[PDB]
DNA sequence: TGGTTTTTATATGTTTTGTTATGTATTGTTTATT
DNA sequence: AATAAACAATACATAACAAAACATATAAAAACCA
């Protein structure tokens, strides 16, 4: 698109490669570690990032989209949503008024 | 194709001659053309370390005045009448060179015609020549015959040509990042012998067996198969090639 | 005459086609050297 | 004859637009039955 500039190619991986290696050898290492391949990436993005210059029942909604994404049945009668809302952590009462609020929601 | 078209140009095929005016050379003259940053330059250097004749890039006859004689002063091609010569960035080369490299396609000669000197003499070897698209890096919205900004007549001479494009997606260049971090994986790769893949050294002896003991002929049961593969690119260079 | 239909004048919209200006890329021209 | 390099002159791709072909619409004229 609009902001877009070239494509990947196997000499950036290979430079990428050096640069990890001009890494360890700056911190005078016979090895290469994950801690410079997250410098050397992160060095090769911020190179061209230059030019851009809660989940209170959202939690609940992925948790039901999950359900509803592995077999798609709104139905009336809730046992399994119910105790993997009992064993994620928080209460029955948000879970309560997350139903009455996507039952009102339609979903 | 690619690796395989190297291995057959290096095997070289059937160099055979008249008594007194006629000769033909088993040869192939190859063009590489599509993305970049791929082993290209990896080739055109490896094949330098296999010949033993060739340049990285023609000669020129001289009037020697010291003893009076036409003396030849050169390298490139000229030095590799045997062998093969690499040339690379051929879109970049320039048009006045281009007429000696149109001679050498399938006629194997060098016809001067200059101050002092009218003579045509021998010259082949086969090219190895590794182009870029123009600007273009290859477009998917034009033809190959546009896209790579080379003139019709002489490449419908060259022998054999190559789409080396990339066109990137997954379950690919995965193996191929793969495939490059393997050897990084240790730091000495001597866990490469036990893989279906022949020694150098008994590679160059087999292919120098092969190409000075055997004198294949091509007979005519062959026919029949030859024309119909002729008339799919015609619904003489490429049934010569 | 009198209503009704048909053509024309006026008015605007759509798509193809051909012209021109211009910034950038190519190509020719000259001179020194091999 | 070829190479190189600095410089000038020309061509080229496209932007912006004009204009003609192609197309429709409706109020006013104009035939025209009747």
């Amino acid at each position: 698109s609009k902001f877009s500039f070239g494509q990947a190619t196997p000499r950036t991986l290979l430079g990428i490669i050096r640069l990890s290696q001009a890494l360890a050898k700056l911190r005078l290492a016979d090895m290469v570690d994950i801690d410079d391949v997250e410098e050397a990436l992160r060095l090769v993005r911020v190179s061209k990032e230059s030019l851009y210059q809660e989940s209170p029942t959202t939690k609940i909604f992925t948790i039901i989209k999950k359900m509803l994404q592995e077999t798609g049945k709104n139905t009336l009668s809730y046992e399994n949503i119910v105790k993997t809302v009992r064993l994620r952590g928080f209460t029955m009462l948000q879970l309560s008024n997350c139903i009455q609020e996507y039952s009102y929601l339609n979903v | 194709d690619v690796k395989k078209g190297i291995l057959l140009q290096l095997f070289g095929g059937t160099n055979k001659t008249f008594t007194k005016g006629g000769r033909y050379r088993g040869d192939i003259n190859i063009l590489l053309c599509g993305d970049p940053s791929t082993s290209k330059s990896q080739i055109l250097q490896y094949v330098h370390k296999i010949t033993p004749r060739g340049v990285y890039t023609t000669a020129y006859i001289t009037r020697d005045v010291d003893t009076k004689q036409l003396v030849l002063e050169s390298g490139a091609l000229v030095l590799s009448d045997g062998g093969v010569c690499c040339i690379d960035e051929f879109d970049k080369m320039s048009d006045s060179t281009r007429s000696v490299l149109h001679e050498v396609m399938e006629q194997q000669t060098i016809s001067i015609a200059k101050a002092g000197i009218i003579t045509t003499l021998n010259a082949r070897s086969s090219i190895l020549a590794s182009a870029n698209p123009i600007g273009s890096r290859y477009n998917p919205n034009l033809p190959v015959t546009e896209n790579i900004d080379l003139p019709p007549p002489l490449l419908s001479r060259f022998d054999l040509v190559y789409l080396v494009l990339d066109k990137v997606d997954e379950k690919n260049d995965r193996e191929l990042a793969k495939h490059l971090t393997n050897l990084y994986l240790e730091d000495k790769p001597e866990h490469i012998s036990q893989d279906d893949v022949l020694p150098v050294e008994f590679l160059t002896m087999y292919i120098s067996y092969a190409k000075e003991h055997i004198h294949p002929i091509i007979t005519e049961a062959a026919k029949t198969e030859l024309v119909r593969a002729y008339v799919g690119m015609r619904k003489t260079r490429q049934l010569e090639s």
